[PDB]
Protein backbone atom coordinates (compact mmCIF):
# COMPACT_ATOMS: atom_id res chain seq x y z
CA UNK A 1 0.00 0.00 0.00
CA UNK A 2 1.34 3.32 1.18
CA UNK A 3 3.59 0.98 3.89
CA UNK A 4 5.97 0.49 0.42
CA UNK A 5 6.91 3.61 0.42
CA UNK A 6 7.59 4.21 4.11
CA UNK A 7 9.83 0.96 4.53
CA UNK A 8 11.89 1.93 0.85
CA UNK A 9 12.17 5.30 2.02
CA UNK A 10 14.07 4.32 5.22
CA UNK A 11 15.75 1.34 3.86
CA UNK A 12 17.39 2.52 0.61
CA UNK A 13 17.81 6.54 1.38
CA UNK A 14 18.40 5.62 5.38
CA UNK A 15 15.66 8.94 6.47
CA UNK A 16 13.11 7.83 8.80
CA UNK A 17 10.65 10.12 7.72
CA UNK A 18 10.04 12.82 4.72
CA UNK A 19 11.43 16.22 5.19
CA UNK A 20 8.23 17.84 4.78
CA UNK A 21 4.82 16.92 4.45
CA UNK A 22 4.08 18.32 1.42
CA UNK A 23 6.89 16.27 0.04
CA UNK A 24 5.05 12.93 1.32
CA UNK A 25 1.98 14.57 -0.71
CA UNK A 26 4.32 15.13 -3.89
CA UNK A 27 6.39 11.91 -4.00
CA UNK A 28 2.53 9.89 -3.88
CA UNK A 29 0.82 11.08 -6.52
CA UNK A 30 4.37 10.64 -8.70
CA UNK A 31 3.99 6.88 -6.98
CA UNK A 32 0.82 6.78 -8.62
CA UNK A 33 1.55 8.03 -12.16
CA UNK A 34 -1.89 8.24 -13.30
CA UNK A 35 -1.42 11.85 -13.37
CA UNK A 36 1.23 13.69 -15.05
CA UNK A 37 2.60 15.95 -11.78
CA UNK A 38 4.62 19.36 -11.21
CA UNK A 39 6.98 20.32 -8.58
CA UNK A 40 7.54 24.10 -7.68
CA UNK A 41 9.65 23.58 -4.60
CA UNK A 42 12.93 25.48 -3.45
CA UNK A 43 16.49 24.76 -3.22
CA UNK A 44 15.65 22.83 -0.27
CA UNK A 45 16.24 19.14 -0.83
CA UNK A 46 13.32 18.00 -1.37
CA UNK A 47 12.50 17.91 -4.56
CA UNK A 48 14.67 15.17 -6.09
CA UNK A 49 13.40 12.31 -4.11
CA UNK A 50 10.07 13.51 -5.28
CA UNK A 51 10.99 11.32 -8.67
CA UNK A 52 13.65 9.43 -6.79
CA UNK A 53 11.94 6.85 -5.31
CA UNK A 54 9.10 6.33 -7.28
CA UNK A 55 11.79 5.45 -9.92
CA UNK A 56 12.68 2.31 -7.97
CA UNK A 57 9.37 1.14 -6.67
CA UNK A 58 8.12 1.94 -11.07
CA UNK A 59 9.16 -1.54 -12.37
CA UNK A 60 10.71 0.36 -15.35
CA UNK A 61 13.19 3.28 -16.77
CA UNK A 62 13.61 6.40 -14.86
CA UNK A 63 14.56 9.37 -17.68
CA UNK A 64 15.60 12.66 -16.20
CA UNK A 65 16.59 15.45 -18.20
CA UNK A 66 18.54 18.41 -16.34
CA UNK A 67 20.15 21.60 -18.11
CA UNK A 68 23.39 21.30 -16.54
CA UNK A 69 25.83 18.24 -15.60
CA UNK A 70 27.04 20.02 -12.45
CA UNK A 71 23.32 19.14 -10.99
CA UNK A 72 23.36 15.90 -12.29
CA UNK A 73 26.54 14.55 -10.89
CA UNK A 74 26.12 15.66 -7.60
CA UNK A 75 23.10 13.53 -7.21
CA UNK A 76 24.56 10.11 -9.46
CA UNK A 77 27.82 9.90 -7.25
CA UNK A 78 25.13 10.16 -3.80
CA UNK A 79 22.76 7.77 -5.67
CA UNK A 80 25.46 5.37 -6.56
CA UNK A 81 26.83 5.48 -2.76
CA UNK A 82 23.39 4.73 -1.46
CA UNK A 83 23.81 1.13 -4.07
CA UNK A 84 21.22 2.23 -6.80
CA UNK A 85 21.78 1.49 -10.31
CA UNK A 86 21.72 4.89 -12.33
CA UNK A 87 23.52 6.01 -15.13
CA UNK A 88 23.91 9.65 -16.00
CA UNK A 89 24.81 10.66 -20.02
CA UNK A 90 26.67 13.89 -19.82
CA UNK A 91 29.11 14.89 -22.92
CA UNK A 92 31.96 15.32 -19.83
CA UNK A 93 31.81 11.03 -19.90
CA UNK A 94 33.73 9.68 -23.35
CA UNK A 95 32.83 8.99 -26.35
CA UNK A 96 33.71 5.50 -25.42
CA UNK A 97 32.11 4.91 -21.96
CA UNK A 98 28.78 6.39 -23.79
CA UNK A 99 28.84 3.46 -26.63
CA UNK A 100 28.43 1.21 -23.63
CA UNK A 101 24.98 2.90 -22.33
CA UNK A 102 23.74 3.40 -25.65
CA UNK A 103 24.31 -0.39 -25.96
CA UNK A 104 22.74 -1.06 -22.49
CA UNK A 105 19.17 0.42 -23.04
CA UNK A 106 19.05 -1.33 -26.32
CA UNK A 107 18.77 -4.52 -24.68
CA UNK A 108 15.99 -5.40 -23.09
CA UNK A 109 16.02 -6.11 -19.37
CA UNK A 110 19.03 -3.62 -19.40
CA UNK A 111 21.52 -2.48 -16.23
CA UNK A 112 20.16 1.48 -16.45
CA UNK A 113 16.96 2.22 -13.69
CA UNK A 114 17.77 5.97 -14.48
CA UNK A 115 19.16 7.60 -17.06
CA UNK A 116 19.81 10.87 -16.30
CA UNK A 117 20.29 12.38 -19.53
CA UNK A 118 20.80 16.21 -20.89
CA UNK A 119 18.39 18.16 -22.96
CA UNK A 120 20.58 18.61 -25.94
CA UNK A 121 21.24 14.71 -26.28
CA UNK A 122 17.36 14.05 -25.48
CA UNK A 123 16.42 16.34 -28.54
CA UNK A 124 19.54 15.22 -31.01
CA UNK A 125 18.49 12.95 -34.02
CA UNK A 126 21.60 10.54 -32.62
CA UNK A 127 19.59 9.72 -29.35
CA UNK A 128 16.59 9.58 -30.74
CA UNK A 129 16.28 5.45 -32.17
CA UNK A 130 17.47 3.99 -28.87
CA UNK A 131 14.97 6.45 -27.31
CA UNK A 132 12.31 4.96 -29.64
CA UNK A 133 12.79 1.21 -28.51
CA UNK A 134 12.41 1.87 -24.70
CA UNK A 135 9.36 3.61 -25.93
CA UNK A 136 8.04 0.48 -27.97
CA UNK A 137 9.18 -2.26 -25.27
CA UNK A 138 7.09 -0.38 -22.85
CA UNK A 139 10.58 0.24 -20.48
CA UNK A 140 10.05 3.74 -20.25
CA UNK A 141 8.38 4.59 -16.76
CA UNK A 142 8.73 8.06 -16.07
CA UNK A 143 9.96 10.83 -17.92
CA UNK A 144 11.14 13.37 -15.75
CA UNK A 145 12.09 17.45 -16.98
CA UNK A 146 14.56 19.31 -14.08
CA UNK A 147 14.43 23.13 -14.39
CA UNK A 148 10.99 23.07 -16.38
CA UNK A 149 11.08 27.04 -16.49
CA UNK A 150 13.42 26.74 -18.88
CA UNK A 151 10.70 25.85 -21.97
CA UNK A 152 8.87 29.50 -21.01
CA UNK A 153 10.73 32.28 -22.52
CA UNK A 154 9.24 34.53 -19.51
CA UNK A 155 11.60 32.13 -17.32
CA UNK A 156 15.18 33.20 -17.53
CA UNK A 157 17.32 30.28 -18.57
CA UNK A 158 14.63 29.41 -22.02
CA UNK A 159 16.31 26.37 -23.77
CA UNK A 160 14.37 25.59 -27.02
CA UNK A 161 16.17 21.80 -27.10
CA UNK A 162 12.98 21.67 -24.42
CA UNK A 163 10.14 22.83 -26.68
CA UNK A 164 11.14 19.68 -28.91
CA UNK A 165 10.34 17.50 -24.95
CA UNK A 166 6.78 18.12 -25.40
CA UNK A 167 6.15 16.55 -29.02
CA UNK A 168 7.89 13.82 -26.82
CA UNK A 169 5.63 13.58 -24.09
CA UNK A 170 2.66 13.06 -26.44
CA UNK A 171 4.54 9.97 -28.51
CA UNK A 172 5.24 8.41 -24.97
CA UNK A 173 1.23 8.39 -24.34
CA UNK A 174 2.11 4.87 -21.73
CA UNK A 175 4.97 6.55 -19.63
CA UNK A 176 3.72 9.72 -17.13
CA UNK A 177 5.87 12.97 -17.07
CA UNK A 178 7.36 14.81 -13.89
CA UNK A 179 8.20 18.53 -14.56
CA UNK A 180 10.16 20.56 -11.45
CA UNK A 181 11.61 23.93 -10.62
CA UNK A 182 12.62 25.98 -7.83
CA UNK A 183 10.04 29.05 -8.45
CA UNK A 184 7.71 29.66 -11.49
CA UNK A 185 4.89 32.43 -12.38
CA UNK A 186 1.45 30.89 -12.78
CA UNK A 187 2.49 32.68 -16.15
CA UNK A 188 5.51 30.15 -16.60
CA UNK A 189 3.87 27.68 -14.88
CA UNK A 190 1.26 28.05 -17.65
CA UNK A 191 3.53 28.19 -20.78
CA UNK A 192 5.03 24.79 -18.80
CA UNK A 193 2.02 22.69 -18.97
CA UNK A 194 1.17 24.10 -22.66
CA UNK A 195 4.82 23.75 -24.18
CA UNK A 196 5.91 20.21 -22.46
CA UNK A 197 2.13 18.81 -23.15
CA UNK A 198 1.13 18.28 -19.92
CA UNK A 199 -1.74 16.07 -19.27
CA UNK A 200 -4.39 17.39 -17.05
CA UNK A 201 -4.77 16.77 -14.25
CA UNK A 202 -1.92 17.64 -13.34
CA UNK A 203 -0.95 17.47 -9.67
CA UNK A 204 0.67 20.18 -8.27
CA UNK A 205 2.66 20.41 -4.73
CA UNK A 206 3.97 25.06 -4.60
CA UNK A 207 5.63 25.68 -1.95
CA UNK A 208 4.05 29.19 -0.13
CA UNK A 209 5.93 32.34 -0.32
CA UNK A 210 4.27 33.76 2.66
CA UNK A 211 5.99 32.72 6.84
CA UNK A 212 4.86 33.19 9.65
CA UNK A 213 7.50 35.24 11.31
CA UNK A 214 7.88 38.16 8.39
CA UNK A 215 5.57 41.60 8.89
CA UNK A 216 5.40 43.57 6.21
CA UNK A 217 4.92 47.47 5.67
CA UNK A 218 5.19 50.01 3.37
CA UNK A 219 6.36 54.08 3.78
CA UNK A 220 6.38 56.51 1.80
CA UNK A 221 9.34 58.94 1.52
CA UNK A 222 7.04 61.63 0.18
CA UNK A 223 5.79 61.27 3.61
CA UNK A 224 7.95 61.32 6.08
CA UNK A 225 9.28 64.22 7.74
CA UNK A 226 12.82 62.89 9.10
CA UNK A 227 13.09 59.65 6.73
CA UNK A 228 16.50 59.04 8.33
CA UNK A 229 14.93 58.77 11.86
CA UNK A 230 11.76 56.64 10.80
CA UNK A 231 14.75 54.28 9.50
CA UNK A 232 16.56 55.03 13.06
CA UNK A 233 13.60 54.15 14.97
CA UNK A 234 12.63 51.35 12.32
CA UNK A 235 16.37 49.37 13.06
CA UNK A 236 15.99 50.13 16.90
CA UNK A 237 12.23 48.62 16.73
CA UNK A 238 12.99 45.66 15.33
CA UNK A 239 16.31 44.57 16.88
CA UNK A 240 16.06 44.23 20.57
CA UNK A 241 13.28 42.32 20.34
CA UNK A 242 13.83 41.57 24.44
CA UNK A 243 14.20 44.57 26.58
CA UNK A 244 16.18 42.51 29.45
CA UNK A 245 18.40 41.36 26.53
CA UNK A 246 19.01 45.29 25.39
CA UNK A 247 20.25 44.68 21.98
CA UNK A 248 19.57 41.52 20.49
CA UNK A 249 20.21 40.43 16.26
CA UNK A 250 21.12 42.07 13.21
CA UNK A 251 19.21 43.23 9.80
CA UNK A 252 20.14 44.75 5.89
CA UNK A 253 19.26 47.59 4.39
CA UNK A 254 19.28 48.51 0.55
CA UNK A 255 20.16 50.70 -2.05
CA UNK A 256 19.98 51.19 -5.88
CA UNK A 257 22.95 53.47 -5.97
CA UNK A 258 26.28 52.66 -4.40
CA UNK A 259 26.47 56.56 -3.19
CA UNK A 260 23.54 56.41 -1.62
CA UNK A 261 24.09 53.26 0.53
CA UNK A 262 27.54 54.61 1.69
CA UNK A 263 25.81 57.79 2.50
CA UNK A 264 22.99 55.84 4.70
CA UNK A 265 25.72 53.71 6.64
CA UNK A 266 27.03 57.02 8.10
CA UNK A 267 23.76 58.81 8.77
CA UNK A 268 22.57 56.01 10.84
CA UNK A 269 25.96 55.24 12.71
CA UNK A 270 25.83 58.85 13.99
CA UNK A 271 22.50 58.04 15.12
CA UNK A 272 23.33 55.43 17.59
CA UNK A 273 22.69 52.38 14.55
CA UNK A 274 25.86 51.41 14.04
CA UNK A 275 26.04 50.31 10.30
CA UNK A 276 28.33 49.45 7.59
CA UNK A 277 28.28 49.67 3.62
CA UNK A 278 28.67 46.93 1.29
CA UNK A 279 28.82 47.68 -2.80
CA UNK A 280 30.67 45.95 -5.95
CA UNK A 281 32.36 49.41 -6.27
CA UNK A 282 34.33 48.47 -3.38
CA UNK A 283 37.26 46.07 -3.30
CA UNK A 284 36.68 42.61 -2.38
CA UNK A 285 38.81 42.51 0.72
CA UNK A 286 36.83 45.57 2.05
CA UNK A 287 33.52 43.57 1.41
CA UNK A 288 34.63 40.21 3.49
CA UNK A 289 36.17 42.62 6.35
CA UNK A 290 32.95 44.38 6.62
CA UNK A 291 30.15 41.17 6.00
CA UNK A 292 32.76 39.38 9.01
CA UNK A 293 32.18 42.19 11.23
CA UNK A 294 28.60 42.05 10.45
CA UNK A 295 28.36 38.21 10.65
CA UNK A 296 29.63 38.03 14.29
CA UNK A 297 27.68 41.26 15.24
CA UNK A 298 30.50 43.18 15.91
CA UNK A 299 28.25 45.31 13.94
CA UNK A 300 24.88 44.78 14.12
CA UNK A 301 23.46 46.23 10.99
CA UNK A 302 24.89 46.19 7.19
CA UNK A 303 23.60 48.41 3.98
CA UNK A 304 24.29 46.86 0.51
CA UNK A 305 22.81 48.69 -2.47
CA UNK A 306 21.42 45.33 -5.27
CA UNK A 307 24.40 43.24 -4.32
CA UNK A 308 24.59 41.26 -1.01
CA UNK A 309 23.99 38.12 -3.14
CA UNK A 310 22.82 35.69 -0.37
CA UNK A 311 26.75 34.97 0.68
CA UNK A 312 25.22 33.63 4.04
CA UNK A 313 22.01 34.11 5.29
CA UNK A 314 22.29 34.45 9.01
CA UNK A 315 20.00 32.69 11.79
CA UNK A 316 18.65 35.98 13.21
CA UNK A 317 18.15 38.91 10.65
CA UNK A 318 15.40 40.56 12.32
CA UNK A 319 14.63 43.17 9.35
CA UNK A 320 15.22 43.91 6.09
CA UNK A 321 14.85 47.16 5.06
CA UNK A 322 14.73 48.49 1.50
CA UNK A 323 15.65 52.95 0.90
CA UNK A 324 14.49 52.01 -2.30
CA UNK A 325 12.69 50.10 -4.75
CA UNK A 326 14.30 46.94 -5.98
CA UNK A 327 14.56 46.14 -9.70
CA UNK A 328 11.78 43.51 -9.49
CA UNK A 329 9.04 41.90 -7.11
CA UNK A 330 10.84 38.85 -7.00
CA UNK A 331 13.71 40.85 -6.11
CA UNK A 332 11.60 42.23 -3.16
CA UNK A 333 11.09 38.35 -2.09
CA UNK A 334 14.26 37.01 -2.43
CA UNK A 335 15.93 40.34 -0.43
CA UNK A 336 13.02 40.71 2.09
CA UNK A 337 13.45 36.68 2.38
CA UNK A 338 16.91 36.85 3.56
CA UNK A 339 15.25 38.17 7.02
CA UNK A 340 14.23 35.81 9.91
CA UNK A 341 15.47 32.97 8.63
CA UNK A 342 15.28 31.68 12.27
CA UNK A 343 11.23 31.43 12.69
CA UNK A 344 11.38 34.45 15.20
CA UNK A 345 9.22 37.57 14.45
CA UNK A 346 11.60 39.80 11.53
CA UNK A 347 10.01 43.11 9.63
CA UNK A 348 10.10 43.85 6.08
CA UNK A 349 9.83 47.78 5.34
CA UNK A 350 10.08 49.12 1.72
CA UNK A 351 10.03 52.67 1.52
CA UNK A 352 8.38 53.91 -1.62
CA UNK A 353 9.26 56.98 -3.91
CA UNK A 354 7.35 58.14 -6.71
CA UNK A 355 10.55 59.65 -7.62
CA UNK A 356 12.43 56.39 -6.71
CA UNK A 357 9.50 54.57 -8.77
CA UNK A 358 10.21 57.00 -12.28
CA UNK A 359 14.02 56.98 -11.62
CA UNK A 360 13.81 53.13 -11.95
CA UNK A 361 11.30 53.25 -14.76
CA UNK A 362 13.61 55.12 -17.23
CA UNK A 363 16.52 53.05 -15.95
CA UNK A 364 15.28 49.40 -17.02
CA UNK A 365 14.02 51.30 -20.58
CA UNK A 366 17.26 52.80 -21.09
CA UNK A 367 18.88 49.48 -20.49
CA UNK A 368 16.29 47.80 -22.62
CA UNK A 369 16.44 49.94 -25.85
CA UNK A 370 20.09 49.13 -25.05
CA UNK A 371 19.31 45.23 -25.54
CA UNK A 372 17.15 46.06 -28.09
CA UNK A 373 19.64 47.90 -30.45
CA UNK A 374 22.08 44.92 -29.84
CA UNK A 375 19.50 42.05 -30.08
CA UNK A 376 15.85 43.57 -31.02
CA UNK A 377 12.11 43.46 -30.03
CA UNK A 378 11.82 40.24 -27.81
CA UNK A 379 9.32 38.69 -25.40
CA UNK A 380 11.15 38.62 -22.36
CA UNK A 381 12.37 42.42 -22.84
CA UNK A 382 8.24 43.42 -21.73
CA UNK A 383 8.91 40.79 -18.72
CA UNK A 384 11.41 42.94 -17.49
CA UNK A 385 9.40 46.15 -17.12
CA UNK A 386 6.19 43.94 -16.19
CA UNK A 387 8.17 42.20 -13.40
CA UNK A 388 8.99 46.11 -11.88
CA UNK A 389 5.64 47.26 -12.33
CA UNK A 390 4.26 44.34 -9.77
CA UNK A 391 6.53 45.94 -6.96
CA UNK A 392 5.26 49.27 -7.88
CA UNK A 393 1.46 47.84 -7.83
CA UNK A 394 2.46 46.06 -4.58
CA UNK A 395 3.11 49.47 -2.51
CA UNK A 396 0.48 51.90 -4.69
CA UNK A 397 -2.20 49.46 -4.40
CA UNK A 398 -3.84 48.80 -0.63
CA UNK A 399 -3.89 44.78 0.18
CA UNK A 400 -2.60 42.29 2.87
CA UNK A 401 1.63 41.93 1.30
CA UNK A 402 1.73 38.28 1.57
CA UNK A 403 -1.20 37.78 -0.59
CA UNK A 404 0.07 40.45 -2.61
CA UNK A 405 4.06 38.55 -2.99
CA UNK A 406 1.48 34.77 -3.10
CA UNK A 407 -0.51 36.07 -6.17
CA UNK A 408 2.47 37.33 -8.56
CA UNK A 409 4.00 34.01 -7.77
CA UNK A 410 0.68 31.42 -8.03
CA UNK A 411 0.58 30.51 -4.16
CA UNK A 412 -3.39 30.72 -2.43
CA UNK A 413 -4.13 33.21 -0.04
CA UNK A 414 -1.96 32.88 3.03
CA UNK A 415 -3.42 32.95 6.36
CA UNK A 416 -1.64 36.35 7.67
CA UNK A 417 -2.87 36.17 11.45
CA UNK A 418 -2.74 39.73 12.03
CA UNK A 419 1.28 40.12 10.73
CA UNK A 420 1.66 42.80 7.95
CA UNK A 421 0.19 46.28 7.89
CA UNK A 422 -3.04 46.31 5.58
CA UNK A 423 -4.13 42.86 7.67
CA UNK A 424 -2.82 44.80 10.96
CA UNK A 425 -4.61 48.42 10.86
CA UNK A 426 -6.59 48.55 7.63
CA UNK A 427 -7.41 52.27 8.19
CA UNK A 428 -4.16 53.62 9.16
CA UNK A 429 -3.38 51.86 5.36
CA UNK A 430 -6.24 54.17 4.01
CA UNK A 431 -4.50 56.90 5.37
CA UNK A 432 -1.26 56.95 3.95
CA UNK A 433 -2.74 55.39 0.87
CA UNK A 434 -5.11 58.86 0.57
CA UNK A 435 -2.35 60.59 1.87
CA UNK A 436 0.02 59.70 -1.22
CA UNK A 437 -3.34 60.71 -3.65
CA UNK A 438 -2.53 64.40 -2.65
CA UNK A 439 1.01 64.23 -2.59
CA UNK A 440 1.28 62.33 -6.17
CA UNK A 441 3.19 65.65 -7.55
CA UNK B 1 -11.90 18.71 -6.49
CA UNK B 2 -14.33 21.71 -7.89
CA UNK B 3 -17.84 21.97 -9.09
CA UNK B 4 -19.63 23.32 -11.79
CA UNK B 5 -23.63 24.05 -11.34
CA UNK B 6 -26.00 25.85 -13.72
CA UNK B 7 -28.90 27.85 -12.87
CA UNK B 8 -32.03 30.19 -14.29
CA UNK B 9 -33.20 28.50 -17.40
CA UNK B 10 -36.62 27.79 -17.92
CA UNK B 11 -39.50 28.50 -20.64
CA UNK B 12 -40.25 31.73 -22.53
CA UNK B 13 -41.77 33.21 -25.44
CA UNK B 14 -40.24 34.57 -28.87
CA UNK B 15 -38.51 37.70 -28.42
CA UNK B 16 -38.04 37.19 -24.30
CA UNK B 17 -35.08 37.13 -21.83
CA UNK B 18 -33.33 34.92 -19.24
CA UNK B 19 -30.22 35.28 -17.43
CA UNK B 20 -27.95 32.07 -16.42
CA UNK B 21 -25.46 31.51 -13.66
CA UNK B 22 -22.19 29.35 -13.79
CA UNK B 23 -20.91 28.45 -9.88
CA UNK B 24 -17.60 27.46 -9.28
CA UNK B 25 -16.96 25.98 -5.81
CA UNK B 26 -13.99 25.30 -4.03
CA UNK B 27 -10.27 26.40 -3.90
CA UNK B 28 -10.00 27.87 -7.26
CA UNK B 29 -7.24 30.60 -7.96
CA UNK B 30 -7.93 30.82 -12.15
CA UNK B 31 -9.75 29.75 -14.95
CA UNK B 32 -7.94 30.66 -18.50
CA UNK B 33 -11.69 30.54 -20.41
CA UNK B 34 -15.17 29.90 -19.50
CA UNK B 35 -17.32 28.40 -22.35
CA UNK B 36 -21.17 28.41 -22.74
CA UNK B 37 -22.23 25.75 -24.79
CA UNK B 38 -25.38 25.01 -25.99
CA UNK B 39 -26.84 21.50 -26.36
CA UNK B 40 -30.10 21.76 -28.48
CA UNK B 41 -31.33 17.40 -28.81
CA UNK B 42 -31.89 16.60 -32.46
CA UNK B 43 -28.38 19.59 -33.63
CA UNK B 44 -24.48 19.78 -33.78
CA UNK B 45 -23.58 20.62 -29.68
CA UNK B 46 -22.58 24.53 -30.54
CA UNK B 47 -20.30 27.02 -28.73
CA UNK B 48 -22.01 30.17 -27.37
CA UNK B 49 -19.44 32.44 -26.15
CA UNK B 50 -16.53 32.78 -23.46
CA UNK B 51 -14.74 34.72 -21.21
CA UNK B 52 -10.88 34.67 -20.53
CA UNK B 53 -9.56 35.33 -16.77
CA UNK B 54 -8.34 38.46 -18.27
CA UNK B 55 -12.16 40.30 -19.11
CA UNK B 56 -11.45 39.32 -22.90
CA UNK B 57 -14.72 37.83 -23.94
CA UNK B 58 -15.98 36.20 -27.56
CA UNK B 59 -19.80 35.45 -28.82
CA UNK B 60 -21.26 33.06 -31.61
CA UNK B 61 -22.27 35.07 -34.82
CA UNK B 62 -25.68 33.74 -34.42
CA UNK B 63 -26.53 35.01 -30.96
CA UNK B 64 -23.52 37.65 -31.19
CA UNK B 65 -26.31 40.49 -30.33
CA UNK B 66 -28.72 39.22 -28.11
CA UNK B 67 -25.90 37.46 -25.62
CA UNK B 68 -23.93 38.88 -23.01
CA UNK B 69 -21.46 37.06 -20.84
CA UNK B 70 -19.78 38.92 -17.72
CA UNK B 71 -18.05 37.85 -14.73
CA UNK B 72 -18.80 39.23 -11.08
CA UNK B 73 -14.65 38.44 -11.07
CA UNK B 74 -15.23 38.55 -6.52
CA UNK B 75 -18.24 36.24 -6.68
CA UNK B 76 -15.92 33.98 -8.80
CA UNK B 77 -19.21 33.62 -11.00
CA UNK B 78 -19.94 34.12 -14.51
CA UNK B 79 -23.69 34.97 -16.20
CA UNK B 80 -25.21 34.87 -19.97
CA UNK B 81 -27.91 37.50 -20.21
CA UNK B 82 -30.02 35.75 -23.19
CA UNK B 83 -32.29 39.12 -24.60
CA UNK B 84 -34.51 38.66 -28.03
CA UNK B 85 -34.61 34.97 -27.63
CA UNK B 86 -35.85 32.83 -30.48
CA UNK B 87 -36.93 29.21 -30.57
CA UNK B 88 -33.76 28.27 -32.38
CA UNK B 89 -31.82 28.83 -28.83
CA UNK B 90 -34.11 26.48 -27.24
CA UNK B 91 -31.27 23.95 -25.63
CA UNK B 92 -29.61 22.95 -22.54
CA UNK B 93 -27.07 25.58 -21.39
CA UNK B 94 -23.37 24.33 -19.77
CA UNK B 95 -20.32 25.70 -18.95
CA UNK B 96 -16.62 24.43 -19.71
CA UNK B 97 -13.90 25.45 -17.09
CA UNK B 98 -10.67 25.47 -19.57
CA UNK B 99 -7.48 25.88 -17.68
CA UNK B 100 -8.72 25.46 -13.77
CA UNK B 101 -5.79 25.95 -12.22
CA UNK B 102 -7.20 24.93 -8.37
CA UNK B 103 -4.82 25.44 -5.13
CA UNK B 104 -5.05 25.44 -1.49
CA UNK B 105 -2.50 27.09 1.24
CA UNK B 106 -1.11 23.38 2.34
CA UNK B 107 0.50 24.53 -1.44
CA UNK B 108 -1.36 21.01 -2.81
CA UNK B 109 -3.18 21.69 -6.23
CA UNK B 110 -4.30 20.71 -9.38
CA UNK B 111 -4.43 22.34 -13.38
CA UNK B 112 -7.98 20.47 -14.67
CA UNK B 113 -10.60 20.66 -17.19
CA UNK B 114 -13.76 20.99 -15.28
CA UNK B 115 -17.30 20.70 -17.13
CA UNK B 116 -20.99 21.86 -15.58
CA UNK B 117 -24.04 19.84 -15.46
CA UNK B 118 -26.16 22.10 -17.94
CA UNK B 119 -29.52 24.09 -17.35
CA UNK B 120 -33.32 23.91 -19.67
CA UNK B 121 -34.24 26.70 -21.86
CA UNK B 122 -36.89 26.62 -24.03
CA UNK B 123 -38.09 29.04 -26.46
CA UNK B 124 -42.10 29.38 -27.74
ZN1 LIG C 1 -1.24 40.54 6.25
Amino acid sequence: PERRVRSTLKKVFGFDSFKTPLQESATMAVVKGNKDVFVCMPTGAGKSLCYQLPALLAKGITIVVSPLIALIQDQVDHLLTLKVRVSSLNSKLSAQERKELLADLEREKPQTKILYITPEMAASSSFQPTLNSLVSRHLLSYLVVDEAHCVSQWGHDFRPDYLRLGALRSRLGHAPCVALTATATPQVQEDVFAALHLKKPVAIFKTPCFRANLFYDVQFKELISDPYGNLKDFCLKALGQEADKGLSGCGIVYCRTREACEQLAIELSCRGVNAKAYHAGLKASERTLVQNDWMEEKVPVIVATISFGMGVDKANVRFVAHWNIAKSMAGYYQESGRAGRDGKPSWCRLYYSRNDRDQVSFLIRKEVAKLQEKRGNKASDKATIMAFDALVTFCEELGCRHAAIAKYFGDALPACAKGCDHCQNPTAVRRRLEALERSSS
Amino acid sequence: QVQLVENGGGCVQAGGSLRLSCAASGSIFSINRMTWYRQAPGKEREWVAAITSGGSTNYADSVKGRFTISRDSAKGTVYLYMNSLKPEDTAVYYCEAYGTYTLAPTGEGEYDDYWGQGTQVTVS
